[PDB]
């Protein structure tokens, strides 16, 4: 079959900290030469990916020493000794035993770590000048939230919501979210979140 | 065949990988190789003369600022006038000054009393620190002859005796050889015979630390397998006390009120410090004691600051960050920065902002900020090394010292962040999961800002075994003078009476391997710590009780003479066989060589008395055919022991039957041949 | 050094042909196996195909879905790799990465944004976001393709200004809502580059 | 603010009055203009260099020793450029004596 | 992979060889890197300036 | 570091069995393929055999001459490699080398001198070399095995002294002739170690 | 078939000189990988061999930089940028295309170079005390000659045994013993060389 792999998709990192990102494989990636067949890759935010580690542990040339690789045939671990802003990105766990390579997997979403934020839920009813062209979009503006693990429900149901996840910044290192509910004439005549910043659902309507 | 394209390119892969695993640990040992600090030497303000004496000046909060020296013949009257702008006057009314820099031991080194009189007090206090830092490390200072060992000395050009133009009455040709920092690193490498780079560093208040940087580099490049870094600022004249006062920068009290609101100047002090630096791999492979580890050191300049004297903030942040980057560490890693702390209410503000920028911006725990100059005073070229001894004592004692005159935190510094806590109280700083790291900063008046990173020595020393032995290893000591011979037994007695419980074989090993063979030798084989401190109490006065004393200059190679008849007792060797494995093996070998030709095995003969034969109507060892083999056996076994304890013959003298032992031990004949 | 410089962007409609050219500089082109890897908007990588090295046999292998239509070719003499994108579809509306190895994607080149949409080029229909009682925002929706820049107070306010990323509707248009969060009146301008349509709006609840 | 070290080999000389015999106008500048430390530092200040500015002192070998130090700081990478050399202009007639 | 018995490990060997080259060139650009004499300034005897 | 420490020397006659043990220290033994290489006296290397790595099947491959008899085995648990030498013929009198790779012989270990001769252990028959009229020498021939040390003037003359290497005759003995070149009377002593037979000779033409 | 290789068997080197040792292969050792599959090896005089270069050009770890490798698919060249006493011995050219590996080839005999020496030909008739045991060996000393390319003929051959010797430090020359073990009767019935030090055959008899 295929060696389907999992990883800590939402591992946080903070400046000045050593981080431990992992990968788990169903089969054994160790070769008959005793050579683990896993490749750690890094994709920068809005840039070309780069090859960090090959053969499980070793560097690529030009990749800083701050990445180290190790692990057994199934479990693999990359430790970042010194976390930086270029380190923040997506980490890809690539197997080699079998290549066809349909997808690169979910990938580890790495973000700069702060404390849990307070999700600001702002309901914006569509403007009356939107209603002349036959369209309507009430936007649930989730703002200053962390992590990006919040789903927005549309009741009074859902299914017409489109996703807009945003850039995490430098000074605030938070997230913003837009659940765009494009809508039509008659059905225009409420959004709430389950983000970890709060516990009870905060429901506000247009 | 070879399983085409699966057992070769995978075999070539493990070598393009392992050579790469070997060609990268070479870059990491060429650039981030953590160098060890083998030993400590310091002559610091106050009574400090040894690194362990600096701790009870630093742990109980003692300020070394007492007053200006009177040994040096200073005017002390034109130095102080009510007018602050009078030429020739000093503003500080004290400071931490050395009470022993005036004196020196000329006859100890290859130095004439006149030449030593011409020697700069810096250069005469540096040789003694070199000898101390070698004797502290268990490295015989006379064993480093024609060996790669760099000497990196930080210095301050200081006026000493009369003008070189006017010469002197006795000091005509040696005045340059004193009042030049050039020989202030070459003299040390000459007396000790060190062959590595003898480099003198001059960046004023950062010199020593800049020096250690260079030494660190000389270790991470392999130019010198060992280095002796550090710096000295000993003042034979009040000259810069007169001149630092003209720019209105000296504290009138002479105290370095580091990060304090009551600061009124940067003060002044004279001192000297020396580090024995060796790369960790070489330090542990050779067995040299590792106190702490210099991991990364950075040296930069202030740039176009507000004058040559004024410090720069961005440059300080850059050098502190470059030290961490080259050491492979980050702000949090450093647990206790000990920055310059000049002492003035102008340098401290700027440097605390730099500390808050390089460290306090991203902190997990409050950085323990300290300053050695608070306890000692600004030692200039001895500052940068003095903080290093502080921290190394801090990690060898597990306590973070106080910063004296720092109760009133400076109002010009924003401490509201809380990431930096000024060390006004002794903070427990114990060994834990985190490698205990810290960082020394020194910002000289020349503008060169330098920062070193000191990690705790990797605690792999633990794991030593324990045992007991019947070998009474000699407690050997030696000095260059008879009085020094009586003083090296008094100080050792003081150390073994004030640091009790140190096992005798450890003391013999340290006294034997770690002390140079000097031409006044006292040696005794102790049986107890009461029969040894009694010999050490008689050797201090000169009475040779239970010991051996000798002046043996120009004597290095021994002759083995072999007496013939005379020990008819022959009831001696039983104890030696029963207590010495070598005498229990060499005797067996020579007996089993004697047995094929003379059936008498010396073993039954051995276990007996001198009157054993007399009971069987036979005179003490009178039967020639039975006696000659036993003297030969015991004799060759004694020679084998003497050669097994490190004493090798030069010539051989055989009285009557010692010719046979000459045949055996000197290699002319084998054991079987000579026994036959 | 080594570079994998790319070209081949433009406009294509469902059922057309396109060319992706990758030029390798720095090493010998013949012994590396070229691969084409593509980044669908919103997620990471998806491997499209790869050709074997010239001396390995030049045996091409694509993903089952893109097998046949796409044609991977190469050449040493002019040192160029071609990805013949025939019959482009909505999955080809993605960034494309020229990767320097069949099973070791090293340099990744730069990345070409290839767009496959049936929409046309018209300016935005800026609709405001009236505050409930707060934050003040305005829409950008009904625009295509993706050059875009929306600021608030016309480049005067920068703290709290946060423009949302593009959102693709099933009808082939793009969606942006730019937002500010500050108590108060605020003015938002949107510049559509390809047709040069700048629309300005002031918002009250 | 560019990394460029000033690696200079010198020999302690006697220029003017003693440091304890400060002149009329030359009072606060008599050591910060004569000590060898402020030599590599004065250029690093006036010219604005931010790098390792060291005043090495190995007698008549000071120039090539400074060249050694600058070359070993360049091969490693601590200052992009370097000024390495030596200057000895004895001011009092005493070195010869 | 499919052709003969090396289309993967042959790349790992190639990169490993290139890295080893790039790490061994770092050693020789760290200990034996030539230091160019960019310029010379001198005030030597004989009116030389 | 890495070492390939060897053992298995001794005395064997044509048609006997011997063991060559190689202990590897420093790396994992299982993924390297052991090889045995031999050093015939007078020339360089000739490869005897190689076993595959443990995970590569662990199958063996020897030379046609030593196929079967020279069995190659290994083991990780005690980390040891065996060459069992069987029916050592007189062409197996050679220095065998433990190599750390089937195709990549890296460390080469130390080298075991295995001797296969039908001769016995007796001292040398020192015969002089009378000068023609010059150089002065003396023979060592009729000795076996090879510990040997021949000096002139009994270790007093060292310039111009040059002892020739061993020469193997078809009858299984060893040959040496030590000669000095200096005008003149000279004395040569030969020490045969295994039987301890020292013979001394003075030469005139 | 097999890739049978040749090399400059008798290439001389001198201290302070860059040397260029070569190998020539019948087939092409450049695999489809693009990597040359040749290995350079060094055997020290009376010591274990060592791996100098693999894959045609690259070092082994711990081998000094003074060896460099290059060449095409057929011709291969190792340059020693600076020869020393450790760079003396035998250089082995190893192909990794086909392994069975029957022999290591003739090998390049490397020696420290001086000028051409004067071969000292010394005939030693066997001693009369050799003739009692039924054996006889007249010895043709070839002393202080260079290079070792001299054959000794026995006239007035086939019973000659070979003794080539160690090349030294102070003289860096060779010595040779053509041992003519002989029997009773055939003794009652001369050696000369063709070494490059001279041209005419110098024939002297017992």
């Amino acid at each position: 079959d295929v060696v389907m792999t999992q990883s800590p998709l939402s591992l946080p990192v903070t400046p000045g900290e050593p981080a431990s990102i992992s990968c788990r494989s169903s089969q054994s990636l160790l070769h008959s030469n005793g050579y683990n067949y896993l490749d750690w890759y890094l994709q920068k935010p809005g840039q070309s990916p780069q090859l960090l580690i090959y053969l499980g542990s070793n560097r690529a040339s030009g990749v800083p020493d701050r990445f180290s690789g190790s692990g057994s045939g199934t479990d693999f671990t990359l430790k970042i000794s010194r976390v930086e802003a270029e380190d923040v990105g997506v980490y890809y766990c690539m197997q080699s035993l079998q290549t066809p390579r349909l997808t690169f997997g979910p990938g580890t979403k790495v973000d700069i770590k702060r404390t849990v934020a307070a999700p600001s839920v702002f309901i914006f009813p569509p403007s009356d000048e939107q209603l002349k062209s036959g369209t309507a979009s009430v936007v649930c503006l989730l703002n200053n939230f962390y992590p990006r693990g919040a789903k927005v429900q549309w009741k009074v149901q859902s299914g017409n919501s489109q996703e807009s996840v945003t850039e995490q910044d430098s000074k605030d290192s938070t997230y913003s979210l837009s659940s765009t509910l494009t809508l039509s004439k008659a059905d225009y005549e409420a959004c709430e979140v389950t983000h970890q910043g709060l516990s009870s659902p905060v429901t506000k309507s247009f | 065949m070879a399983s085409t394209d699966s057992e070769k390119v995978a075999e070539y892969l493990r070598r393009a990988t392992l050579d790469l695993r070997a060609a990268r640990q070479r870059i990491r040992e060429l650039e981030g190789e953590p160098v060890a600090v083998v030993a400590m030497a310091c002559r610091l303000p106050g009574g400090v003369s040894t690194p362990e004496e600096f701790w009870e000046l630093l742990s109980e909060g003692r300020d070394a600022v007492a007053g200006l020296p009177t040994d040096r013949g200073w005017d002390l009257d034109s130095l102080f006038h009510p007018d602050p702008t009078r030429s020739g006057t000093a503003h500080q009314r004290g400071g931490g000054f050395l009470t022993e820099a005036t004196a020196f031991d000329p006859a100890f080194f290859g130095m004439s009393p006149r030449e030593a009189l011409a020697v700069d007090p810096q250069q005469r206090l540096m040789l003694e620190l070199s000898w101390e830092v070698l004797e502290r490390a268990g490295i015989p200072p006379t064993s480093l002859q024609a060996s790669p060992t760099g000497v990196f000395v930080g210095l301050i050009p200081q006026e000493y005796g009369p003008r070189l133009a006017e010469g002197g009455e006795g000091v005509e040709g040696y005045l340059m050889t004193g009042t030049t920092t050039s020989v202030a690193s070459g003299r040390i490498a000459y007396t000790l015979g060190l062959e590595g780079p003898a480099i003198s560093v001059d960046t004023a208040c950062s010199s020593s630390l800049v020096a250690v940087h260079l030494a660190c580099q000389s270790l991470r490049r392999g130019e010198s397998s060992l280095a002796m870094a550090g710096g000295v600022t000993v003042m034979p004249t009040p000259g810069m006390l007169v001149d630092f006062s003209r720019m209105n920068s000296l504290a009138p009290d002479g105290r370095c009120k580091a990060f304090s609101a009551g600061a009124n100047g940067f003060g002044m002090a004279e001192g000297a410090g020396m580090l024995l630096l060796e790369r960790l791999s070489d330090a542990r492979r050779n067995g040299h004691p590792v106190l702490a580890v210099l991991r990364g050191t950075a040296v930069n300049s202030d740039g176009a600051s507000n004058g040559l004297s004024a410090p720069n903030g961005r440059a300080q942040v850059r050098v502190i960050q470059q030290a961490l980057a080259e050491s492979g560490l980050g702000p949090a890693d450093i647990d206790a920065v000990e920055a310059h702390g000049t002492g003035t209410r102008l340098g401290d503000p700027i440097e605390a902002r730099a500390l808050f920028e390089a460290y306090g911006r991203d902190r997990e725990q409050p950085l323990h900020l300290g300053s050695v100059k608070s306890n000692l005073g600004h030692t200039q070229a001895a500052a940068g090394v003095a903080g290093v001894i502080k921290m190394v004592l801090a990690m060898r004692a597990g306590t973070l010292p106080r910063t004296l005159h720092a109760s009133e935190r400076s109002k010009e510094i924003d401490w509201s962040s809380g990431a930096i806590s000024l060390l006004d109280e002794p903070e427990p700083w114990p060994a834990g999961a985190r490698p205990r790291r810290a960082g020394v900063s020194s910002f000289g008046i020349s503008g060169t800002n330098a920062h070193a990173i000191i990690e705790e020595a990797p605690q792999v020393v633990e794991g030593e075994r324990v045992e007991a032995g019947d070998v009474v290893a000699p407690w050997v000591l030696s000095a260059s003078s008879a009085e020094g011979l009586r003083a090296q037994a008094a100080r050792l007695a003081a150390h073994l009476r004030e640091h009790p419980g140190q096992d005798p074989r450890d003391i013999a090993y340290s006294l034997a391997t770690g002390r140079a063979a000097l031409p006044h030798r006292a040696a005794f084989a102790p049986v107890d710590e009461s029969a040894a401190l009694r010999v050490l109490d008689g050797l201090a006065t000169g009475n040779a009780d239970g010991a051996a004393v000798g002046t043996s200059r120009a004597q290095q190679r021994a002759v083995f003479v072999f007496p013939g008849q005379g020990w008819q007792w022959a009831g001696m060797a039983v104890d030696l066989l029963d207590t010495s494995p070598v005498f229990a093996a060499a005797l067996r070998e020579c007996a089993d060589a004697l047995e094929p030709h003379l059936d008498f095995e010396v073993i039954p003969f051995l276990r007996a008395e001198a009157a054993r034969r007399e009971q069987d109507a036979a005179l003490s060892t009178e039967r020639v055919d039975v006696v000659q083999p036993v003297m030969f056996a015991v004799m060759v076994s004694l020679a084998s022991m003497w050669r097994a304890h490190g004493v090798e013959p030069a010539a051989v003298i055989g009285h009557s039957q010692g010719e046979i032992a000459a045949a055996c031990v000197a290699g002319a004949l084998s054991l079987d041949d000579a026994a036959r | 050094e080594v570079q994998l410089v790319q070209s081949g962007g433009g406009l294509v409609q469902p059922g057309r042909s396109l060319r992706l050219s990758c030029t390798a500089s720095g090493f010998t082109f013949g012994d590396y196996a070229m691969s084409w890897v593509r980044q669908a908007p919103g997620k990471g990588l998806e491997w499209v195909g790869f050709i074997r090295s010239k001396a390995y046999g030049g045996t091409t292998e694509y993903a089952a879905s893109v097998k046949g239509r796409f044609t991977i070719s190469r050449d040493d003499s002019k040192s160029i790799a071609y990805l013949q994108m025939n019959s482009l579809k909505t999955e080809d509306t993605a960034v494309y990465y020229c990767t320097r190895g069949g099973t070791l994607f090293d340099y990744w080149g730069q990345g070409t944004l290839v767009t496959v949409s049936s929409a046309s080029t018209k300016g935005p229909s800026v609709f405001p976001l009236a505050p409930s009682s707060a934050a003040l925002g305005c829409l950008v929706k009904d625009y295509f393709p993706e050059p875009v820049t929306v600021s608030w107070n016309s480049g005067a306010l920068t703290s709290g200004v946060h423009t949302f990323p593009a959102v693709l509707q099933s009808s082939g248009l793009y969606s942006l809502s730019s937002v500010v969060t500050v108590p108060s009146t605020y003015i938002c301008n949107v510049n559509h580059k390809p047709s040069n349509t700048k629309v300005d709006k002031k918002v009250e609840p």
